[PDB]
């Protein structure tokens, strides 16, 4: 569950690294490491010479207690290792907020979109639990907002294998269901306890964490989205990056003449 | 001995049902007949026997037993493109248009025969268009150049990531922190 | 079926003994009670469950296969023998293949074993016995312990709606005509000979070509039109409201008979489970029942009704018989209501319907008889073959000389047409 | 080498010979096959004897609850046939028995009306075919 | 051919496969091509027939009577 | 059957001999069959095989 | 070109249908479908290559002359980044295989004797995959290769070099060879009949 | 008997220790037992869970409880078998081998449920012929072989080595999902991690040993924390002469 | 006959019942009769 | 022995056994050949056509409406029984149900 | 054994009495007769007495069944001759 | 015919199922 | 001479009593060892203890007689008895005699306590005590020495072992 510590050993070994993004800072956020540290080219960093995780010198879950590989750290280990990081607590963060069954007060906003999408409540009640219950590996499931169809389609879910952040895709979360295999299994034995085939009883899992769900902190969650898409610093950094592109493009096509 | 087991209304009845959807048919057998599995054109049967005597009329309970089978078969490939997207979007699955890329590969190969110097050298530089490649590239018609829009890449996965701002943290939602 | 005590006597036949043994109180606790004082019949499945025999099968004309499969055998040597019997039983009569738990024929499917043992099982009298099931009768359909079953329907006589009219209409007379074709056409149609037709074709020209028609066809064409759409007035008006009064009997040893007054709208199945609905309302019951209407003709058959179109069809089929002294506003029907589902209050209240039918010196009397080859319960204290069948005689021969059993009840289960022709 | 001839019919000739793993047909198929071989009996006698040996009382009746049309499958029929070839001594060399038993039975497969025999020609008997039209023949 | 396809950059387009109107549709586009094709392979004939079909097709409630209306009717039969 | 069976080997056949507008002498078939099939036979590419042309 | 006739379809045999999901009228201007199968590989092959087309994989590796499935491996890890160095010849030898026959390989039979080991027996009534399996198994068998040779020299398929062959073959024996090879009861006949059989089978 | 005595139940002496209450309970549970077996008799399909080749009725030796392996055996394997079955009949793969299934499924998203399944079917299997109870010492010839290439300049270094080495690779794949091999690529040996849903003969490999890293094998008894005390407890009860014969077969 | 274990249950069907076989109330206790052996090497040569 | 159609001694099919194509193609299978394969699913249990005359002499020609007007006058519909030259076909050739043959000649 | 159980060492095994009579016709059924050519009574083929049967009268058209040289035979290209001719003409 | 074989069917007794109601409810005819 | 030969052989080796399916091997319907699917499971499984293991594991190299003159002091046991227990227990594999075992146990105490150290609760332990009195080794639950068999016989036992090439016999 919580990194923290394990990322508070790790994180100063990463930041150096990431000055490119931002330099060394007080405060990190797991999203935004999760996004720094996303997709490794193998062709910038690769793995340096005598890499202790490479020969299987040493565990990748262990390279955070030698201080050897802190000195210098091989950039693509430690940039996987971290993001695992990150992302599983950010996970298990995020599903602490969701998974709070505390008010059944439903949001009247929430409904108006909702059945404007699926037509229901029951609809999307549906489509979290089929999307939870098959599997092809035991993970989190998501659902989350897209700016890109968003006009038509404000929301879906996306099953993301094993602990995997649907940040990575371009894609906002809005709130999650845990069913990885630790939950199945403590289920398993809270059923043979009292006062079985695993497909119904994973399905029983799903459609008992929609059912202990807090709508309106998804409701702060899509319409901090929605605002967010609608800012204009978002378009001025487009622009401004698209920008940068476009010279690259052209440079590039010039230094071959 | 050879004498049908079946009479003539059965074998009308799951005749009809044959001819009406094939995959209905062969589900049981298709190769070779695999007779300790239960069959469709059985079950179906049975459940018609079942609607018969519940008082529906031919047509309605063979279409409603055919309904029946579509819609469990809605459901299983439903399941089946619902982990089809997980698994490609994991990185070591292919539909039919990255092996468009793989048979790219076999094909070109084969026109112009290839040295194994020349394939290492094939691989390494679509190892960097694969990685390094940028989308928007610039070809230059001089005065005049245009820029056009290329194929995949990993850095083109970068830049979908932070929502082509060129950085790590757009997300304003609530999440963890460290000091 | 181990009865007698319903024409005042005590069993015989020894089964007394398969019933009491330590195998059957402990597997069915209670059963040995139910069947010795309820007359009641065990099935295939009863006898299979209860290990009083090992074999069982479904093969048709089994003599004329025993017969000729110990036609081909060879020798008498008892391993020989051992041998061919031996395979016989396993290849039939054993049931290695092809049998399931839903195919065997029984009476004590597992929710009614939980009944039984409820009622019946380690009760010291017979009086015990019924004000336990007294207090058990009582029972709401709310309550944790009235639990369900699934109910035998007991088969309807026709089978289906179609069937019904069919045999009704042996009773009854048929029109020459159709009733959309009895009242005149609005045009006149002038009766010829049927040669007249034959003779009516002519020669028209057709744009550029020569054509054959018949000089009358637009008139016979008027005329299949007008039929049509008297037809469809027909059909439209018996789809219109109906205003009949109903009465429904629940099918059971509980007579129970309601009456309402009901409009059947068969233009938009709902309107069936609409009158289902009200039944079950006027019954005392939960809406959730599953229900099976039929249809009680007045030939004395009865139908199962499936649909709302069937139903219409009923309606219009049976114009209702109805004592005129009585005064109805409306023409009765006649429905059956079978339930899907019995309760347990619902059962026990079936088995005590039973128990206070038949003679109770013989209830009693053949209570004692049970406990008697009983004993002690244990499996030495059982009584053997030869002491059971000598006790069972021991208690027939008592009260055979009774009046009880002689005047009254050997002549009570006589068929209808026996006491007609003794009346 | 006929023997292989003989078991190619009794696995393919007949359309449901019982269970041939049970050990009763296969004794019966085993006592035969040895009785083909050493010339104790005639083809058409020994064939004859295995169509016609004890099985199962109600034989049809049963078939009823397994066969639609009465053709059971050809796999228990083919290992047991190979199976009594290998217990029985038949041939030097282990592998040939399965072979031969096998093989004949593929160049068959391509023949119209292929497991259909006439009844005269399909054994011994005073006028036969020509070597190469033989049917299970090494030579078609 | 031979332009790098990565799998991950598709994912849209399959969620838009995991939704009910798209199984919707190909349950019905595989449920008009079950019924038993008489066809088997491409025949010269039968497209010629179909296309010149094509061009001269190019250059182109009541109560439902029941059966015992047609019981009544000898003459329908005949 | 015939005309897809000719339609095959015409293809591969035209593979064969357009992989030489691909590659010169890019290799791609063994130095041997340099030595012995580069020779006109009556396989390769005969004159004529029969009398009365 | 065109037949000489132009009739109708044949009609359709009593019990004989097309089979389940495959489309009968597909054209090559028709969309490619999205999965992998050899009808949707063959289909696609044919619009990329053209009409290159290959009996067997060592076929391709013959066109290609010199190019093993590793070097292709490389190519293929490189573009699929994700992938491993094994399942990236793994994908070449699945697509060849698609395009083509099934490899012939003692790694594959390999692979496919401990498969077949690790289900052990089944609920199958009589076994029947297991016999399947077992009967299957055997015939990649040295010994039933040896007989495919054996049943191939009655019906006089060899010719004087063959012999002349197999005589040199077993004049390679001594006294003490054919004692130990003469203990299987069949491998000399494989020592003497080796090139031969491997004539027949390859 | 043995037929007619249900699935679980044991089999043994009457010590007459029986009220009769219980007694009916029992015969209860064998009706429902009947039922629920006349039901499973239809349900079958073509595939089916491999028979164990050593008695679970207790734990497996110094590695598993009873309810560790009947939770991987009775409840995630049977589940994979039943996705499996679902989704290979009405398919073109009816009725083939579980190779011809796991092979031309391989690497298509279309058919990653039937792969998925397949090569998990497959995985649990190796990994129940991997385990012998008491555990085995390794073989002369495997030992030269891997010494030949783990080994440094030490007595059957190679075995401490590839102990760890597995112990490496288990700790180094994060996601708990998935299975660690031990193979012979056929020019060489090596320890490869296979993530859930894959197989080593989807990548053509030959598998010697396989070790279930999967959470749900450890969580019951060795915790979450637990997994380095897992594998080196899978060694003690390991099955080496196994991927000894299979290694051998692959060479020749 | 031996051979096939089938038939041989049929020798101890007093089995069957668990509280009459102690008892010994019925006389038969065996296929043919009285006992299994009564005459083994006398009866069955009555069949020609 | 004579099969009544063309005298043959053996009942005509093609196959007859669930396993043969199975059996017969089994290298092939465990192979993994006959995954997609559509030639032994096509043709695996494919048997001949009934080649049979259901009227060895036609009971069933003329359909009844045409019996009305077998009569003197329709010259029409005793020409579609005949021959071009007017001569009527020989029973083996144009087999007609007799009622039809006596009213024609008539 | 090594041959036919209707042909022993002599010729063709006489079963029937007019076969001891009459044993001409154990080693003679005409001139396309050879030894191992009875018991087996159509010889080769393209040879005399090779001709099938049918309900005992032999079958001696065959490609006029096929449409293989016949007065009836199949043509196979008839438009293309007759489109070629109305060229010439 | 007036003698039949062992296992041919002989002849049908004719009627000229309403008369099954106490058997297996689904025997045919 | 060929068929007699086999009809002894056959008749002599032939099986009787009841087998683990509860049925004679030549019961009519039913089968036991179908394809070796019993050679296989001996294949893979194999005979031998874990106790066997370890002990030939510590011992190593050096010598059984030296190793015997050593763990028996003086006045300790007869050497004869522990030699021949011994002998009998790691080829011929047997139950260790107590002797054997508590030798066994004061010597091995480390190896066995190092396999030890790691189960879980409710799985099998390894353990020499012979509080019960009798030796069978399917008495302790097979927990005694660590074998997964109830018995096997001597001859197959050595045979299996000597396969593997510790031992030098030649
Ligand atoms: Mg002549
Ligand atoms: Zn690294």
């Amino acid at each position: 569950l919580r990194n923290a510590r394990e990322l508070h050993r790790l994180l100063p070994a990463l930041l150096p690294l990431l000055d490119p993004p931002v330099p060394t800072g007080a405060s990190v956020c797991a999203a935004h490491l999760i996004v720094a540290t996303g997709h490794v080219s193998k062709q910038r960093e690769p793995h340096m010479s005598n890499c202790p995780v490479l020969e299987r010198k040493i565990p990748l879950s262990e390279i955070a207690s030698d201080d050897n590989f802190l000195k210098h750290p091989c950039v693509p280990c430690l940039k996987h290792r971290i993001n695992f990081l990150a992302s599983e607590d950010f996970c298990y963060d995020f599903v602490e907020r969701c998974g709070c069954g505390t008010d059944g007060a439903l949001p009247p906003e929430w409904r108006c979109i909702v059945e404007r999408q699926f037509g229901s409540m029951a609809a999307l009640v549906e489509e979290l639990v089929i999307h939870a219950s098959n599997r092809r590996e035991a993970g989190w499931t998501w659902l989350v907002y897209d700016a890109q169809q968003a006009g038509e389609r404000p929301l879906l879910v996306v099953n993301m294998p094993a602990q995997r952040s649907p940040l990575l895709l371009g894609l906002w979360p809005l709130a999650v269901v845990n069913v990885t295999e630790a939950v199945l299994v403590e289920a398993v034995r809270a059923e043979s306890s009292g006062s079985k085939k695993l497909s119904e009883i994973r399905e029983k899992v799903a459609r008992d964490a929609v059912s202990r769900m807090n709508w309106g902190f998804i409701l702060q969650q899509l319409k901090k989205a929605e605002t967010y898409y609608a800012s204009s610093d978002r378009g001025e950094k487009i622009r401004v990056h698209r920008m940068k592109l476009e010279r690259e493009a052209v440079t590039k096509a010039m230094s071959g003449l | 001995d050879d004498t049908s087991t079946l009479s003539p209304e059965r074998v009308a009845l799951r005749d009809e049902l044959a001819r009406k959807s094939r995959l209905v048919a062969s589900e049981g057998m298709r190769y070779y007949n695999i007779f300790w599995v239960r069959k469709p054109l059985d079950t179906m049967e049975k459940e018609y026997y079942e609607l018969k005597r519940r008082g529906v009329d031919h047509g309605e309970a063979i279409r409603k037993v055919l309904q029946g089978f579509y819609s469990g078969l809605a459901v299983k490939k439903r399941v089946a493109a619902i982990q089809a997207e997980e698994a490609k979007l994991t990185g070591r699955f292919i539909t039919m248009r990255e092996a468009t890329v793989v048979l790219g590969v076999l094909a070109k190969l084969h026109k112009e025969q290839l040295t194994p110097h020349q394939v290492s050298l094939l691989a390494k530089e679509q190892g960097e268009t694969t990685q390094s490649g940028a989308k928007l590239t610039a070809i230059v018609s001089r005065q005049v150049e245009v820029k056009e829009t290329a194929n995949d890449s990993v850095r083109q996965l970068r830049e979908k990531a932070e929502d082509q701002t060129g950085f790590p943290d757009w997300y304003t939602g609530e999440s963890p922190t460290y000091s | 079926i181990f009865d007698g005590p319903n024409v005042g006597i005590t069993p015989y036949g020894g089964m007394t003994r398969l019933l009491a043994r330590p195998e059957t109180s402990l597997k069915y606790p209670g059963l040995a009670e139910f069947v010795v004082l309820t007359g009641a019949s065990l099935f295939a499945g009863d006898a299979l469950r209860l290990g009083w025999t090992d074999l069982f099968t479904t093969i048709p004309d089994m003599t004329y296969h025993i017969k000729e499969w110990f036609d081909t055998t060879e020798h008498m040597h008892n391993d020989a023998v051992a041998w061919q019997l031996g395979h016989l039983l396993e290849t039939c009569f054993k049931m290695k293949e092809s049998h399931s738990s839903a195919m065997e024929r029984a009476a004590i499917t597992p929710t009614r074993a939980r009944w039984v043992e409820d009622a019946f099982a380690d009760q010291p009298s017979v009086n015990d016995i019924m004000r336990t099931l007294t207090e058990i009768e009582q029972l709401p359909f709310q309550s944790t312990h009235n639990t369900s079953d699934e109910s035998h329907i007991t088969p309807y006589t026709l089978g289906s709606v179609a069937a019904g009219v069919q045999r009704l209409g042996e009773h009854r007379l048929r029109y020459t005509l159709s009733p959309w074709d009895i009242t005149p056409p609005e045009d006149s149609v002038v009766l010829k000979h049927t040669s007249e037709m034959f003779r009516a074709y002519v020669l028209e020209r057709r744009g550029a070509t020569d054509v054959v028609t018949h000089r009358d066809a637009e008139r016979a064409a008027a005329w299949s039109q007008q039929r049509q759409r008297e037809y469809d007035a027909y059909c439209s008006l018996k789809e219109a409201p109906h205003p009949r009064h109903v009465y429904a009997r629940l099918e059971g040893c509980e007579g129970k008979i309601v009456s309402f007054e009901f409009v059947f709208e068969i233009s938009c199945t709902t309107t069936i489970s609409r009158l289902k609905s009200r039944i079950l309302d006027a019954l005392g019951m939960p809406r959730d029942r599953n229900i099976d209407l039929g249809w009680y003709l007045p030939t004395l058959d009865t139908c199962p009704i499936h649909s709302d179109e069937e139903l219409m069809q009923v309606l219009h089929t049976d114009p209702g018989i109805e004592d005129p002294k009585e005064k109805l506003r409306y023409p009765p029907i006649y429905f059956i209501v079978k339930r899907c589902t019995l309760y347990f209050s619902e059962w026990a209240y079936a088995v005590k319907h039973q128990l206070l039918l038949q003679s109770p010196f013989a209830l009693r009397a053949a209570f004692g008889l049970l406990q008697e080859v009983r004993g002690d319960g244990a499996a030495e204290n059982v009584m053997p073959l030869a002491e059971t069948l000598g006790t069972e005689f021991k208690y027939f021969t008592r009260l055979m000389r009774r009046p009880d059993f002689y005047r009254v009840g050997v002549h009570t289960d006589k068929s209808v047409e026996k006491w007609e022709e003794i009346k | 080498d006929d023997m292989f001839i003989w078991l190619c019919h009794t696995a393919m000739s007949v359309l449901n010979p019982g269970d041939m793993r049970s050990r009763l047909i296969y004794n019966h198929l085993r006592i035969l096959a040895e009785s083909v071989a050493s010339g104790e009996m005639t083809q058409r006698t020994a064939f004859r004897f295995f169509e016609s040996a004890v099985r199962s009382p109600a034989y049809r009746e049963i078939a009823k609850r397994q066969l639609e049309g009465g053709a059971a499958t050809r796999l228990a029929g083919i290992s047991a046939a190979a199976d009594v070839m290998r217990r029985m001594g038949l041939t030097r060399r282990p592998m040939s028995s399965y072979f031969e038993l096998y093989q004949r039975i593929v160049e068959r497969s391509e023949a119209m009306t292929p497991w259909g025999f006439p009844p005269l020609f399909q054994f011994e008997e005073r006028l036969s075919l020509e070597p190469r039209l033989k049917f299970f023949s090494r030579a078609s | 051919f031979i332009s790098p396809q990565l799998p991950q950059m598709d994912w849209r387009n399959m969620s838009a496969r995991s939704s009910e109107e798209s199984i919707r549709e190909e349950m019905r586009q595989l449920a008009e091509n079950d019924v038993m094709q008489h066809q088997r392979v491409f025949n010269e004939r039968m497209w010629y027939e179909k296309e010149e079909e094509h061009r001269m097709k190019a250059r182109s409630p009541p109560r439902v009577l029941g059966g015992d209306y047609f019981k009544t009717r000898f003459g329908y039969s005949l | 059957t015939d005309r897809i069976r000719r339609y095959f080997r015409e293809l591969e056949a035209v593979h064969t001999s357009g992989s030489a507008s691909a590659r010169g002498s890019g290799g791609g078939t063994t130095a041997e069959h340099k030595q012995q099939d580069q020779f006109y036979s009556p396989e390769n590419q005969p004159i004529s095989l029969h009398r009365n042309n | 070109h065109g037949n000489l006739f132009y009739f109708r379809e044949y009609p359709m045999y009593p019990g004989e249908y097309v089979p389940a999901e495959h489309n009968t009228l597909s054209s090559l201007r028709d969309e490619l479908r999205l999965d992998l199968t050899a009808q949707s590989l063959k289909e696609a092959w044919m619009r990329v290559s053209g009409g290159v087309y290959f009996q067997s994989v060592d076929e391709y590796y013959a066109s290609v002359d010199g190019l093993d499935a590793e070097q292709i491996g490389e190519v293929l890890a490189a573009l699929f980044p994700e992938l491993n160095c094994y399942e990236a010849q793994a994908l070449v030898q699945r697509t060849l295989e698609c395009i083509s026959r099934p490899v012939s390989a003692a790694s594959r039979q390999l692979s496919r004797t401990i498969t077949a080991e690790a289900v052990g027996l089944d609920n199958a009534p009589g076994h029947y995959t297991n016999f399947l399996e077992w009967m299957g198994r055997l015939t990649e068998t040295r010994a039933f290769k040896t007989e495919h040779a054996l049943f191939e020299f009655s019906r006089r398929k060899f010719n004087r070099d063959d012999v002349r062959v197999m005589f040199e073959n077993y004049r390679l024996m001594s006294k003490a060879t054919l004692l130990a090879d003469s203990a299987d009861s069949y491998s000399h006949f494989y020592t003497v009949l080796k090139d031969f059989a491997r004539k027949v089978a390859g | 008997y043995h037929a007619y005595v249900p699935k679980g139940a044991s089999v043994q002496m009457g010590e007459t220790f029986m009220p009769s209450n219980i007694a009916t309970a029992v015969f209860r549970e064998t009706e429902a037992a009947a039922a629920r077996a006349d039901k499973t008799k239809e349900e079958t399909g073509f595939f089916s869970q491999p028979r164990l080749n050593y008695p679970v009725s207790s734990g497996i030796p110094a590695l598993f409880s009873k309810d560790q392996f009947d939770m991987q055996y009775s409840l995630f394997h049977r589940d994979v078998v039943e996705t499996l079955n679902r989704h290979t009949l009405g398919t073109p793969l009816e009725g083939h081998n579980l190779e011809t299934v796991i092979r031309k499924t391989s690497f298509d998203a279309t058919q990653a449920v039937a792969h998925t399944a397949a090569s998990e079917h497959f995985n649990y299997c190796f990994f129940y012929k991997s385990l012998r109870p008491w555990g085995t010492a390794p073989p002369p010839r495997l030992r030269e072989a891997l010494q030949l290439q783990y080994g440094t300049n030490g007595s059957a270094d190679a075995m401490d080595e590839v102990r760890r080495i597995v112990w490496v690779t288990a700790a180094s794949h994060q996601e708990r999902c998935g299975w660690v091999y031990l193979v012979w690529s056929g020019v060489h040996f090596d320890v490869v991690e296979f993530p859930h849903g894959s197989c080593p003969i989807a990548s053509d490999l030959i598998p010697l040993l396989a070790l279930n890293v999967h959470e749900s094998a450890y969580i019951l008894d060795y915790g979450t924390s637990g997994l380095k005390q897992y594998v080196e407890n899978y060694f003690k009860a390991c099955n080496w002469p196994l991927a000894e014969r299979y290694y051998l077969m692959a060479i020749g | 006959f031996v051979d096939l274990e089938t038939g041989t249950s049929l020798y101890f069907r007093d089995t069957r019942d668990s509280a009459e076989a102690i008892a010994h109330a019925a006389d038969s206790k065996g296929i043919k009769g009285m006992d299994n052996a009564i005459d083994l090497y006398n009866e069955y040569r009555i069949v020609p | 022995r004579e099969g009544w159609l063309f005298g043959q001694q053996v009942q005509l099919h093609y196959h007859r056994f669930p396993d043969e194509q199975l059996i017969t193609n089994l290298s092939r299978w465990r192979t993994g050949e006959t995954v997609g394969d559509i030639a032994m699913q096509q043709f695996r249990n494919a048997q001949p056509f009934d080649i049979e005359d259901k009227d060895p002499q036609g009971v069933q020609r003329p359909s009844p409406e045409v019996y009305m007007k077998l009569n003197y006058k329709n010259p029409a519909t005793i020409s579609r029984f005949l021959t071009r030259t007017g001569h009527m076909y020989p029973a083996d050739i144009l087999p007609l149900n007799p009622e039809a043959v006596v009213k024609l000649r008539v | 054994r090594q041959h036919d159980s209707g042909v022993n060492q002599y010729g063709l095994k006489p079963t029937n009495a007019y076969d001891y009579i009459n044993p001409t016709n154990l080693i003679n059924f005409g001139r396309g007769t050879t030894f191992d050519n009875l018991g087996v009574r159509r010889a080769g083929r393209g040879e005399i007495d090779s001709s099938p049967s049918h309900s005992g009268s032999p079958v001696f058209t065959q490609a006029k069944l096929i449409g293989l040289s016949g007065e009836e035979q199949l043509t196979m290209c008839q438009s293309e001759t007759m489109a070629l001719r109305l060229c010439m003409a | 015919r007036v003698a039949f074989d062992f296992n041919d069917q002989l002849h049908p007794t004719r009627i000229g199922y309403a008369w099954f109601a106490s058997q297996d409810p689904t025997f045919g005819h | 001479m060929g068929e007699r030969m086999r009809a002894i052989i056959e008749d002599y080796s032939k099986g009787f009593g009841l087998g683990p399916h509860g049925h004679s091997p030549t019961h009519d319907t039913i089968h036991y060892n179908t394809l070796n699917a019993e050679g296989e499971r001996v294949r893979d499984l194999g005979y031998t203890d874990a106790l066997g293991r370890l002990f030939s594991e510590k011992l190593g190299d050096r010598d059984v007689h030296q190793w015997a003159v050593e763990s028996c002091a003086d006045g300790e046991a007869d050497v004869r008895q522990l030699l021949l227990s011994l002998h009998e227990w790691r080829e011929r594999g047997r139950p260790p005699s107590l002797l054997l075992a508590n030798v066994l146990s004061k010597y091995l105490e480390e190896e066995i306590a190092a396999f030890n150290k790691g189960i879980p609760e409710n799985a099998p332990k390894l353990q020499l005590e012979t509080s019960d009195g009798t030796l069978a080794h399917s008495g302790s639950g097979g927990s005694r020495s660590g074998t997964m068999w109830a018995d096997v016989d001597p001859t197959t036992f050595a045979l299996h072992q000597a396969s593997q090439s510790t031992r030098s016999t030649r």
